[PDB]
């Protein structure tokens, strides 16, 4: 979402990813976003896409966690 | 409501 | 800092440094002050007076501009306060507030700021509108 | 660890900080509005005083964005 | 909710 | 709020979201009262800059009318 209202067009096309993603944070270095995954409610992820595009798909850095709220 | 996700 | 951007600007001995109101001359060039409702012009050369009356809500009514001050008055039914701004209701007659929620007209005694809720009538079904008159002291609905 | 905003906090779903001035934003889901302070917690005030049920907060430039999980 | 009071 | 020839038009609550769907108005000496047929409620606020907000009470049904009683 640009931070221009006036603005309509999308900076990246939309991400698919598994499960319900909750919280972001962005990797400036990389190119990076980290992002928590939820699943059935009692197991989580943390992972990471690469907004380099180039076809990039979202990989897990670590898993079995749990509800995880904040990155 | 409920403070989950 | 002491190349400060208020730097060369000559000291009060300069004709009062040309401020219309006492005046500084400290370490950052000079500074000219202004009394209680004053402001300081763009350029600092003179005081500019403060149009009270222009900011909505600084006086509840009547507000009047002054040179370097503002006076105030209120209607009748109300009496300025200790603070030349404020005027409250002169009654001894309490404000209440009175609602239509579908069933029931609903009044409630600000009293003592504490607003303690009572219905009004018994057989209403569907309230709309609310009215009083106040030389019969009844309620229109 | 020490608590720093502690007195009239009931659900803080969202948190942020703004280097440029050094102020520490926070949001309340129950409370419904959004409050500013220093870092040590004194400078407290209210930036929105209703907003919702708010989940996150971010702030850049001079806005600050959040999410709203009611609408 | 609709404007209209009906 | 404006003059009688609509001049000097003015906002005393703008670009707010405690406003969902208010219907009807009342005024005694500063404060401004209002029914809102979105939260069910009655407001309270300062008739001028709308910076003291409370809830004066909780309707089951949506408040339509209001009228402060006062000679
Ligand atoms: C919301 O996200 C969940 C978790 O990833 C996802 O399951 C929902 O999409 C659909 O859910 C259906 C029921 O679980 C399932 O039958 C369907 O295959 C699935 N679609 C995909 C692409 O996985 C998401 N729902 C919405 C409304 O966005
Ligand atoms: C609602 O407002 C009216 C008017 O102020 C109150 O009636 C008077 O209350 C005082 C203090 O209790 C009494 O001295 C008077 O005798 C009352 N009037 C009558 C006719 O008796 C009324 O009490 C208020 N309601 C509440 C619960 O505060
Ligand atoms: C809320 O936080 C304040 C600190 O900001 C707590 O105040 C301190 O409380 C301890 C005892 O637990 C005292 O020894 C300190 O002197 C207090 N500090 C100050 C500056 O007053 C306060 O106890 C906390 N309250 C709750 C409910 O946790
Ligand atoms: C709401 O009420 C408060 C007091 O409960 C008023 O607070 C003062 O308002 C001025 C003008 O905006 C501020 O500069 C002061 O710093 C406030 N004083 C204190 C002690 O905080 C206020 O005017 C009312 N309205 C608003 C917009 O908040
Ligand atoms: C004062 O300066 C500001 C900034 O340049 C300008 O916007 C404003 O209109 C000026 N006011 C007056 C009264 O000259
Ligand atoms: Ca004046
Ligand atoms: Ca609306």
């Amino acid at each position: 979402l640009h931070f221009d209202p006036r603005d309509h067009s999308l900076p990246f096309q939309v991400i698919s990813v598994a499960g319900t993603a909750i919280a972001l944070d962005y990797d400036r270095r990389n190119n990076r976003i980290f992002f928590t995954q939820k699943l059935n409610s009692l197991r989580g992820q943390i992972s990471y896409v690469s907004l380099y595009s180039g076809s990039s798909s979202p990989t897990v850095l670590l898993s079995n966690i749990g509800v995880t709220d904040g990155i | 409501x409920x403070n989950x996700x | 800092t002491d190349e400060s951007p208020l730097c060369n600007q000559d000291s009060c001995s300069h004709f009062n440094g040309g401020c219309t109101h006492q005046c500084m001359q400290g370490p950052f060039g000079a500074t000219c002050l202004c009394p209680l409702g004053y402001q300081l012009a763009n350029d600092t050369k003179t005081c500019e007076d403060i149009n009270e009356c222009d900011i909505p809500g600084f006086c509840s009514q009547h507000c009047v501009n002054m040179r370097g001050s503002f006076r105030c008055a209120c209607d009748p039914e109300y009496t300025l306060e200790s603070d030349g701004r404020t005027c409250k209701v002169t009654g001894s007659e309490n404000p209440l507030l009175v609602v239509a929620s579908r069933d029931k007209i609903i009044v409630d005694n600000i009293t003592a700021h504490t607003h303690n809720l009572y219905s009004l009538v018994q057989d209403v079904s569907f309230v709309v509108a609310l009215d009083f008159d106040s030389v019969t002291g009844r309620v229109f609905w | 660890r020490v608590p720093i905003v502690n007195t009239s906090l009931v659900w803080p779903n969202g948190l942020a900080l703004d280097l440029e001035t050094d102020l520490l934003y926070w949001a309340d889901a129950s409370l419904q509005k959004i409050e500013r302070s220093t870092l040590t917690g004194t400078n407290r005030e209210v930036v929105v005083s209703t907003a919702f049920h708010s989940f996150g907060l971010t702030v850049y430039g001079q806005y600050i964005y959040w999410t709203d999980l009611y609408t | 909710x609709x404007l209209x009071x009906x | 709020f404006c003059d009688y020839d609509g001049h000097n038009r003015r906002q005393v609550i703008a670009s707010d979201l405690v406003l969902h769907h208010p219907h009807a108005l009342t005024l005694f000496e500063d404060f401004v009262y209002w029914t809102d047929r979105g939260t069910r409620q009655v407001m309270q606020a300062n008739k001028w800059h709308g910076g003291n907000q409370s809830v004066v009470m909780y309707s089951v049904h949506q408040p339509l009318g209001i009228t402060a009683i006062h000679p």
